[PDB]
């Protein structure tokens, strides 16, 4: 507990990098988080929007 | 663009729709920017018989 700044710099850093992965796998109010599926279930304007 | 369709086939010549008429015989970009204008011809494009 003596490194506390800069283990709580990168601790803060990495947890940034997969909160932001791990957004990329969020819904949105969308059907699917992937888009290959999307693209394959819908039509092209409803897949659009 | 002139074409006479049957009164069930109307609605696929809109943009972004999908039909028989649709993808074999006249096709709207899905950002058609004009209008779809019809009436009925049943005196004049129906011959007995």
């Amino acid at each position: 507990s003596a490194l506390g700044k800069l283990q709580d710099v990168v601790n803060q850093n990495a947890q940034a990098l997969n909160t932001l992965v791990k957004q990329l796998s969020s819904n949105f109010g969308a059907i699917s988080s992937v888009l290959n599926d999307i693209l394959s279930r819908l039509d092209p304007p409803e897949a659009e929007v | 663009d002139s074409f006479v369709i049957r009164g069930d086939e109307v609605r696929q010549i809109a943009p972004g729709q999908t039909g028989k008429i649709a993808d074999y015989n006249y096709k709207l970009p899905d950002d058609f920017t004009g209008c779809v204008i019809a009436w009925n011809s049943n005196n004049l494009d129906s011959k007995v018989g």
